[PDB]
């Protein structure tokens, strides 16, 4: 029976366009880019394992 | 009667078919793609007693905590390469661990029904009940401890107290993951029967409730941004969620790959995704252009837990061969 | 300065020193996994291996509970208190409605060491997930009800499936096992009377015969384990074996019984190494 | 040209000693997995194999092909004293080989716990250590020296190496023939082992190939020593029986052996897979 319930609260939610969601987490994973050093290996001496 | 929850099931996907306006990659294609990423061991950590199944980077980064079958909790020190402080764990397996924020504590689960944490600075509590082994532990500060048990009901713990201060219930299938956002609000926790539901700390009730997947959920992990996770399922396909969306963003999956997948975790970032299996290696995605990116097989047991520092300098790989590799 | 580095230095080195004296303990010691049925009393050959009283109370009172046998058909308002001739037709209908208790009347295990150290422990979930964590484990004591067939799919044929479930597992894929036909006198004592026929329950038992106690039941003794050789024979290949020896109701050389079994299991681990045999 | 054709034999034989212990000694130290419990001694014997192959073996090509020993008279002895302990090296090995699959199969419950890391070097410098006592006789003593062409040690030119009656006795029997007693008889107790094993499992289910597994460990190692420490041991006590010839051919039938040493040692997935990353 609660699942009745839990269904009724998810039947109306606030929902985002995909491709507004897509867009967002774009620009999200493209600003935030540069201090990956994963996605580019900084010098030895600044990296500290190397 | 129920034909109206079958109804209502209806109604929920009916609505986020609608929602759904144009594909992640159609809209990604433009991306320039990342390229070939080779990773090297750039420290080999190794020296416990068996197969681990937990490894948890520490708030600092400096530090990390790794548990294994053996009954030995060690918190080892990346930089230096030495075992810091090595704490038997009085349950004879432990099946999760967690470093604190603070770094004061290390939580280290277990498949005894009891979760206990530890202080570094002596167990301090011992918490029981929940029914069933401990998932996945996890505690965003030194009062509040989230763990995901076999008994399909995830509880935030207080730490203080020593009692269960809230119940999130009511999952269809055995909870096996569970990660905490940046945001500390809410989390999302993976149960056995395919089932990704995201949980409100304070609320107590499921937001959001997904179940693209087939097979059961192993793991997931948050976006830096908090507003998107991924899973893993059991299956060899791992996909991604929007949160505003309540929808499947993107399906991870190769032909070749078919074998289980026991980790994930993303990058500083966010746009390398590194997933790992129990094929013995660990394959980095691209999270926007959903493609793989490069492939490490440093590892020669199946890989476990996965994670990434806070600064996001370099990642970490446990093993079943008691060999963690800190890759970078 | 630097003596912060020299200082972990030997703080590593205590934790290694202490790690290595623990490394030989581990490796010494042997483990094993009780995965037991309900209702298979894998409890009492674990007592046998190895201010009570209320406990006798509890059992007779949750046996009384079960005594719902009423709900699964003067004393009527006696047993609102508690809550016999009723309880010999609860007794014949103990077979279907589940009875844990004997009407007559993660645990672990730190089993006598003898020549290698031992401890055994055990592990209700379902999916049992929990299993695909073991593969270090020498052996698994598969303890199964041989009086199972007139009880409950009947419950043999439940326990039957957990040899697909355990083998077709994957991740104990070098993991033998060992069952213990536990009640095999129980099982014979339904099986000598007159009583429902296997056959009812398992319909090939008429054609199964005997291999190269009255033979009734020792037909009938053979066939459980045929059966349950037949699963195990498939797919071996070796590093996958079954010990079926029998297990009655005491038997004090049970545990000396695994110690042998326990050697044939490391022995023949090894020489699947090196190709040998 | 008959010589020119046989370097060209010989030439192969050189090569394929180097590279056939060296995959494996490579392997060990690649790959950490296959490093630690088992082929540690292995690595031992596939490194003597690499001192008789790389050092001991192409010399002997020099002093069989050339017109004689060109190199110096110290060098001469000295190359006899390595390739003794090499020789006695990969028999020892052998046996202590021989001796971790018995001590395994026949007293188990006790083999994990009683072999160590450290137990492992003890044993294994042991046999180079044993090896030693075989060795400092040729360099650093002279009780190796033979007058049946005694000159032959004064001269320059020759250096084939004449004997002792005393000394030929006791180093084959601490060479070949004491180690052929343990690996025969802890073998034979294996067979016993294994062939009880299959027996107990044919009468628990109703539905050998150890014989050829456990052959070619031993029939290998017996058909390419035993004729010539069968020789060695007859020219000793009967100088006129042998034939020089029949001595030298002999002589390089069990260098061969190191050669196809790492075939018996190490054929499994484990081997397999250090083919795979050198592939
Ligand atoms: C060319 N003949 C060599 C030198 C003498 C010798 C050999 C092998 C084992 C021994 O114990 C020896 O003393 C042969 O490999």
């Amino acid at each position: 029976r609660k699942l009745v319930e839990q269904l009724k609260m998810e039947a109306n939610i606030d929902r985002i366009k995909v491709s507004k969601a897509a867009a967002d987490l774009m620009a999200y994973c493209e600003a935030h880019a540069k201090e990956d050093p994963l996605l580019t290996p900084v010098p030895a001496s600044e990296n500290p394992f190397r | 009667l129920r034909q109206e929850a079958e109804q209502l099931k209806n109604q929920i996907r009916d609505a986020r078919k609608a929602c759904a306006d144009a594909t992640l990659s159609q809209i990604t294609n433009n991306i320039d793609p990342v390229g070939r990423i080779q990773m090297r061991t750039r420290r080999t950590l190794r020296g416990h007693l068996a197969k681990i199944y937990a490894m948890h980077w520490g708030t600092d980064s400096r530090l990390l905590v790794s548990a294994s079958q053996d009954g030995k909790l060690i918190i080892w020190d990346s930089y230096t390469t030495n075992k810091v402080h090595a704490i038997p764990l009085r349950s004879s397996w432990v099946m999760t661990c967690a470093y604190a924020p603070s770094g004061n504590y290390v939580a280290c689960g277990g498949l005894d029904n009891i979760c206990s944490i530890y202080n570094l600075k002596r167990v301090s509590r011992e918490l029981a009940g929940h029914t069933g082994y401990l998932s996945c532990c996890r505690f965003l500060d030194d009062n509040q401890i989230v763990t995901s048990s076999g008994d399909t009901t995830c509880a935030l713990w207080d730490i203080e107290t020593g009692q269960q201060t809230t119940t999130f219930t009511g999952h269809t299938g055995d909870v096996m993951s569970l990660s905490l956002a940046p945001d500390t609000r809410l989390f999302v926790s993976g149960a056995c029967d395919a089932s990704a539901k995201l949980w409100d700390v304070r609320e107590g009730m499921c937001r959001q409730t997904f179940t693209g997947h087939e097979s059961d959920i192993n793991a997931i992990c948050f976006f830096p941004n908090g507003n998107a996770f991924a899973t893993g399922s059991d299956d060899a396909t791992c996909r991604l969620f929007d949160l505003r969306a309540d929808q499947e963003l993107m399906t991870y999956s190769h032909d070749n790959i078919i074998c289980g997948i026991t980790s994930v975790s993303f990058s500083k970032s966010g746009r390398l995704l590194l997933a790992g299996y129990d094929d013995f290696n660990c394959n980095v995605w691209d999270a926007l252009k959903a493609d793989r990116a490069g492939v490490l097989a440093g590892h020669d047991n199946r890989v476990s837990c996965l994670g990434v520092t806070d600064d996001g300098m370099a990642v970490a790989t446990g093993s079943w061969d008691s060999f963690l590799k800190i890759w970078n | 300065q630097r003596n912060e580095e020299k200082a972990q230095r030997e703080a590593n080195k205590k934790i290694e020193k202490q790690l290595q004296k623990d490394k030989q303990v581990y490796r010494a010691t042997h483990r094993l996994l009780l995965l037991g049925a309900g209702e298979s009393g894998k409890s009492t050959i674990v007592k046998q291996m190895r201010a009570t009283k209320q406990d006798i109370k509890n059992n007779l009172k949750e046996a009384i509970e079960t005594i719902a046998a009423m709900s699964n058909l003067e004393n009527q308002f006696r047993v609102d208190y508690i809550l016999d001739e009723g309880v010999r037709a609860c007794y014949e209908r103990s077979n279907e409605y589940q009875l844990i208790d004997c009407a007559q009347y993660i645990f672990e295990t730190k089993f006598q060491v003898d020549k290698v150290n031992f401890h055994m422990f055990d592990v209700r979930d379902e999916r049992r997930k929990w299993i695909q964590c073991f593969n270090d484990v020498t052996a698994i004591i598969f303890v199964v009800a041989s009086s199972s067939y007139n009880m409950v799919t009947n419950r043999l044929q439940e326990a039957l499936n957990l040899f697909k479930s355990i083998w077709n597992n994957r991740w104990l894929r070098t993991i033998s096992v060992i069952l213990f036909l536990n009640k095999q006198d129980l099982l014979a004592e339904k099986v000598l009377a007159g009583k429902s026929k296997i056959e009812d329950y398992f319909p090939e038992f008429a054609r199964y015969t005997t291999p190269e106690e009255d033979p009734r039941v020792t037909r009938a003794k053979y066939f459980i384990r045929d059966e349950f050789l037949r699963i195990s024979t498939a797919s071996g290949d070796g590093r996958h074996y079954c010990y079926p020896h029998f297990t009655c109701a005491v038997d004090t050389e049970n545990i000396r019984r695994v110690f042998n079994d326990c050697r044939d299991i490391i022995q023949r681990m090894h020489l699947r190494q090196y190709e040998l045999l | 040209v008959w010589v020119v054709g046989m370097g060209i034999v010989m030439s192969l034989i050189v090569l394929a000693i180097v590279f056939g212990n060296v995959l494996v000694i490579t392997a060990i130290a690649k790959f950490e997995r296959l490093q630690t419990v088992t082929n540690y001694f292995i690595t031992s014997l596939a490194c003597a194999d690499l001192v008789m192959g790389l050092a001991v073996v192409p010399f002997g090509a020099a002093h069989i092909l050339t017109k004689t020993w060109t190199f110096g008279n110290f060098w001469c002895e000295f190359w006899t004293s390595i390739d003794v302990l090499c020789v006695t090296a990969s028999i020892e090995t052998l046996c202590v080989i021989a001796v971790d699959r018995y001590f395994a199969i026949t007293s188990p419950f006790k083999y994990q716990s009683l072999l160590t890391k450290n137990k492992a070097r003890v044993i294994i410098l042991m046999v180079w250590i044993v090896s030693g006592l075989t060795s400092f006789l040729p360099i650093q003593m002279h009780w190796y020296r033979a007058q049946e062409a005694i000159n032959c040690y004064a001269e320059e030119t020759c250096c084939d190496f004449f004997t002792n009656q005393a000394y030929a006795i006791a180093s084959s029997i601490v060479s070949f023939y004491v180690p052929l007693v343990i690996m025969v008889f802890v073998y034979s107790r294996v067979f016993q082992e294994a062939k009880r094993q299959l027996q107990k499992i044919d009468k628990s289910e109703g539905r050998h190939k150890a014989l050829k597994t456990l052959g070619i460990i031993m029939g290998t190692f017996t058909l390419c020593w035993l004729p010539f420490f069968i020789v060695n041991i007859v020219h000793v006590i009967q100088d006129n029986l042998i034939r020089k010839e029949v001595y030298i051919l002999l002589n390089w039938i069990g260098y061969v052996n190191s050669g196809f040493n790492p075939l018996i040692y190490c054929r499994s997935p484990d081997f397999r897979i250090a083919f795979q990353e050198l592939l």
